[PDB]
Order: structure tokens, then C-alpha cells, then sequence
């Protein structure tokens, strides 16, 4: 399909119209952390995200969610715990109202967003209040359990511990949210998220991040020069592949006693040298060439965002056309 | 560089005008380096590989003395031209611009 | 029936602007006028609430010509509110053509 | 039976030639998606163009 074997790879040849795509926000998660009104979650990568789809299941009436925050940022982390409780890190991609009871969100951004870390916060509720004072049923042994201290006084279990997973918040005995596993009893939540993998490079603030944001251009430079070498080292060799196919020399199948590779009848008679040139270059060239294009593509997004960066303070420092697209 | 691994010639070469020659391609090569910078963020694998070698050269011929001796006061202004104009690359800054950049400061300091 | 248009561009009158939508094709006298109004309207307090947005951001239309004094980027809420305005002005002129054509013969400028 | 496999043979034989014709063209067969349940040829093997495949 491609050219594998191309110097400074076009931006236009390489570069596709990247579709958005219905992918499950389970799927791309790899991190995950919660307070008890929020879920706090690391992507894979950076994702340029445009729709975000709530759907909600085992509904209890008891307490429904009537308001949806969602948050990003584009901020590379190690572990999304570095983010739980810094408020001032998120923007505030959507506010979203929900009815009563109602099983389905659709959040509609006027704008994509890239990020690589998303906040899910369920920031109010039509709770139903109803008769705590009642003595609690025990979960082990059915005892009744005063609603404070929520301790069973048969067999000392915690009347407000995590269903799934046990523990007990001490700030909150009724939290919609369990602050160490997320589990919620009032509901189910799955989220689609309509986006797509497109790579992107964390904004620049100071100098700080500035040269730390030269320092990733440069490794990622020295990693495309290194690349390069894996693609254009398997040059000689597909023109020697070339060189010998074309001399369409009649090698009949040789039966090689290591038949642990996956060679069928059909592919065996295909010749080997046309064989080995479609590993060589369907395989290895393109291997190299679709690492080499990533890498570039990321180059690029670390370049234009330096770019930005230093066209801001010089814009400040100095304290221009209608046809301003020609610029940036 | 196998053929003027002789320092024999590498005088001879620099008598007939090689030092100037490779000063003057060094300059148009960080020019046109500083032409691509204010245009296009165009990304190079090999960017400066040219320059690179051509650094190389001329630091080759002046690790002789006498030509070093003879074409300092001749070679100071396009050292420092080329590294002053190499030291204004942000965007463009490649791995090889750096090292023709370290090899221009110590010809500069040798200088 | 400017004052009219604006009570209903009001969000913090769910139910008087009911009463005033009311008030304010019976003052029009027909529905199709009244929609027509109301569009035009709409049209007009987006297109000015997008004109200033970029006027305090500093893209200045001068002589119906956008000067740029400030460069870079826009910032990402300003493209928010922007597409807030830009889609309302979308949903007004594809589910309604002609009011937009005739608030742009209007006012040329905006087109 | 030997009438029967004989033309068997010189069957294939057209098919065979409209192949190499195909080949012959050299035309870039960019690889087509498999919409079909087509067995999924891995990809190193079903690089060869499918002229030559089915050759
Ligand atoms: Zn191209
Ligand atoms: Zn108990
Ligand atoms: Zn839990």
C-alpha cells in the first residue's frame, strides 16, 4: 500500500485523515483512580476525543446522579494518583444536567479535546432521603446495627464497608462512589468514548518544561536517526532480493529439514527470494517505516507546540495579516 | 579524508585555498539551516550531515599547526559567524547541528 | 419587538419567555414573520457576541478586515464559546435558510 | 480415465494463462481487504501479489 522506503516522509502521503471510532473507555485505560465522586483515569495514549457516551445500569432510586462533570488534561504522568486531588490541573471540558432515572448521556464537545488523562465527576444527585435512624441489618450475621457507629455488636462487622472490596471511608459512611475501588451501589456506568489514537505532546509552562520539552524533542530525534538506520539498512538488502528475482532463476522448492515456521503448500511454491523480499519489505521495511512515521508524527507535535510556546513569550516580550492562515 | 590523512597534504590543499572554500560552505550551509528555520517546521534525519562534515574537514586541517599558524586571523570571523548563527537554531536543532556546534566552540576556543 | 426578541434571547426567563414568544408574534401578526424576526435577531446577537469575543481576544475587524496584533493560538474556551455562537448561527441557517441569506444581505460584512 | 484427468489438465491450462496475463501487467495489486470470510493469509505471505497467489 505504502512506500516504506521514503527519506523525510511526506506529511501528506503518511500522514491520514485519523477517523473518530466508538471505543470503550475500559479498553484504553491503564490507570484508574476514584474519590467517592469521581473517577479518575490514565489513557493508554493521547486521544483526540470529540463525544463522550455515559450509559447507566441498575438504577436505584435511592440516589441518582443529576450532574456530570467531565475533565481532561494532556499532562504525561507516571500513575494517575498524581492527579486525584490537583483540581487546578483539569479543564473543564462539559457540564452536563441529567432527568430522573434517566439510562443514557450523550456529551456533545463543541470542540474536540486531546488528552491523555480524563475526570468523570458525578457532582450532584436527586438523592431520595429516607429513614437512617433504623438499626442497620448486619451483612454477616443479620444482627440489627445501630446506624452509629455502624459496628455490629454480634460479630463486629462495618455496616458501611465496600461491598466489592471492603474498605471503609471514614469521612463518608454513604459515599456514591467507593473511594478505593469505585464501586457504586446505586448504579452501573460504562463509557464510549467517539475518539481516536492520535499521539500528542503535554503543554509547556516555564522554562521548566520548556527545556525538559527540548531535552523529549532531541531523544525523539536520536530515536528517529535510529530508526532511519533499520529502514534504509534494509534497502541493500531488498535490492539484492530484487536483483536475484529478477533473474527468474527456475529453484525448485527446497524442503528445508526446520519446518516449525508456518509454510504452506502454496507459499512454498512461491519463489523464496520473492518470499524473502516480502518479509524483507511488507514486513520489516514496513515495521520500520510505520515506527519511523510515529516517531516523526511525534517530533512534529513537540516541534509545533515549542514553536507555540516560544511565539507566545516573544509575543509578550514585544508587547498582522487577514490572510493570518498563511501564519501558524 | 583517507587521501589528506597526510598532514603533506593538507597544506598543500590549504595553500591552493581549501580553508576559505570550506569556511564559505559552512556559512551558506547554516544559512540556508536559518532560511529553513524561519520557514517550515521540516523535520531531517540527516539534517547536517553536510555541515557536520564539512566541520569535520576543517577541523581536520587545522589540527596541523602551520595552517592553524597561517589562517587563524582568516578563520576566526566564519567561526564565529557560523557558531553565532548555529546558536540562534531552537526548532531546527538537530543532534548533528549540536556536534557542528560543539566543534565549532572548540575551534573558536583553539582559535 | 427588538425588546421582545431580547426578553426571549433571555435563558433566565424559561416560562415569561413563553409569554413573550406569544406577545411577540402577535405583535408580528404572522408566525412565518415572527420566525423571521426572532432568526434575524438571534443571527445579529451571535454575529456581534463573535465580533466582540475576537475584539478582547484582539483579532479587530477593521474596515471589514481581520488584523491579527496578537499571533500564536487562540485559546481553547474562546473556540468554545466561538462554536457555542457558530453552531447556534449553523442550526439557524440550515434548519431556516433563508432568514440567514437575508441578515447576510443585510449586513455584508458579516458574510 | 485418463481422457478425463488429461482434460482436467489442459483445463487449467486457459486459467493459467489468464493469470500470467494478469501478472504479466505488473499492475500494484494493493492488498484488498479480506470482506468475505477469505482465509486470513498472514500478512508477510499475503503480500505476494493474489495474481501470483492464485498462480
Ligand atoms: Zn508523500
Ligand atoms: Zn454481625
Ligand atoms: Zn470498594
Amino acid at each position: 500500500d505504502g512506500y516504506y522506503l521514503e527519506s523525510d516522509p511526506c506529511l501528506v502521503c503518511n500522514n491520514p485523515e485519523v477517523p473518530f471510532c466508538y471505543i470503550k473507555l475500559s479498553s484504553i485505560k491503564v490507570d484508574t483512580r476514584y474519590t467517592t465522586t469521581q473517577q479518575v483515569v490514565k489513557l493508554i495514549g493521547s486521544h483526540t476525543i470529540s463525544k463522550v457516551t455515559v450509559k447507566i445500569g441498575d438504577l436505584k432510586r435511592t440516589k441518582m446522579v443529576r450532574t456530570i462533570n467531565l475533565y481532561y488534561n494532556n499532562r504525561t504522568v507516571q500513575a494517575i494518583v498524581e492527579l486525584k486531588n490537583k483540581p487546578a490541573r483539569w479543564h473543564k471540558a462539559k457540564k452536563v444536567q441529567l432527568t430522573p432515572g434517566q439510562t443514557e448521556v450523550k456529551i456533545d464537545l463543541p470542540l474536540p479535546i486531546v488528552a491523555s488523562n480524563l475526570m468523570i465527576e458525578f457532582a450532584d444527585f436527586y438523592e431520595n432521603y429516607q429513614a437512617s435512624t433504623e438499626t442497620l441489618q448486619c451483612p454477616r450475621c443479620s444482627a440489627s446495627v445501630p446506624a452509629n457507629p455502624g459496628v455490629c455488636g454480634n460479630c463486629g462487622e462495618n455496616v458501611y464497608q465496600c461491598h466489592k472490596c471492603r474498605s471503609i471511608n471514614y469521612d463518608e459512611k454513604d459515599p456514591f462512589l467507593c473511594n478505593a475501588c469505585g464501586f457504586c451501589k446505586y448504579a452501573r456506568f460504562d463509557f464510549m468514548l467517539y475518539a481516536k489514537p492520535c499521539c500528542a505532546v503535554d503543554p509547556i509552562e516555564n522554562e521548566e518544561d520548556r527545556k525538559k520539552a527540548v531535552s523529549n524533542i532531541n531523544t525523539l530525534l536520536d530515536k528517529a536517526d535510529r530508526v532511519y538506520h533499520q529502514l534504509m539498512g534494509h534497502r541493500p538488502q531488498l535490492e539484492n532480493l530484487l536483483c536475484k528475482v529478477n533473474e527468474a532463476a527456475p529453484e525448485k522448492p527446497q524442503d528445508d529439514s526446520g519446518t516449525a515456521g508456518g509454510i504452506s503448500s502454496t507459499s512454498a511454491s512461491v519463489n523464496r527470494y520473492i518470499l524473502q523480499l516480502a518479509q524483507e519489505y511488507c514486513g520489516d521495511c514496513k515495521n520500520s517505516f510505520d515506527e519511523l512515521s510515529k516517531i516523526i508524527q511525534k517530533v512534529f507535535a513537540s516541534r509545533k507546540e515549542l514553536l507555540e510556546y516560544d511565539l507566545q513569550q516573544r509575543e509578550a516580550a514585544t508587547k498582522v495579516q487577514p490572510t493570518f492562515t498563511a501564519s501558524q | 579524508q583517507k587521501l589528506i590523512t597526510s598532514a603533506h597534504w593538507k597544506v598543500y590543499l590549504a595553500a591552493r585555498g581549501v580553508l576559505p572554500y570550506v569556511g564559505n560552505l559552512i556559512t551558506k550551509e547554516i544559512a540556508r539551516l536559518l532560511a529553513l528555520e524561519e520557514a517550515t517546521l521540516s523535520t531531517d534525519l540527516q539534517q547536517g550531515y553536510a555541515l557536520k562534515s564539512l566541520t569535520g574537514l576543517l577541523s581536520s586541517f587545522v589540527e596541523v599547526e602551520s595552517i592553524k599558524r597561517h589562517f587563524k586571523s582568516r578563520l576566526v570571523g566564519t567561526v564565529l559567524n557560523g557558531y553565532l548563527c548555529l546558536r540562534k537554531l531552537v526548532v531546527q536543532r538537530t543532534k548533528l547541528i549540536d556536534e557542528t556546534q560543539d566543534m565549532l566552540l572548540e575551534m573558536l576556543e583553539d582559535m | 419587538f427588538y425588546f421582545l426578541s431580547e426578553y426571549l434571547m433571555i435563558q433566565q426567563t424559561p416560562f415569561v419567555r413563553r409569554q413573550v414568544r406569544k406577545l411577540l408574534l402577535f405583535i408580528c401578526g404572522s408566525k412565518e414573520k415572527y420566525r423571521q424576526l426572532r432568526d434575524l435577531h438571534t443571527l445579529d446577537s451571535h454575529v456581534r457576541g463573535i465580533k466582540k469575543l475576537l475584539e478582547e481576544q484582539g483579532i479587530f475587524l477593521r474596515a471589514s478586515v481581520v488584523t491579527a496584533s496578537s499571533g500564536s493560538a487562540l485559546q481553547y474556551d474562546t473556540l468554545i464559546s466561538l462554536m457555542e455562537h457558530l453552531k447556534a448561527c449553523a442550526e439557524i441557517a440550515a434548519q431556516r435558510t433563508i432568514n440567514w441569506q437575508k441578515f447576510c444581505i443585510k449586513d455584508d460584512s458579516v458574510l
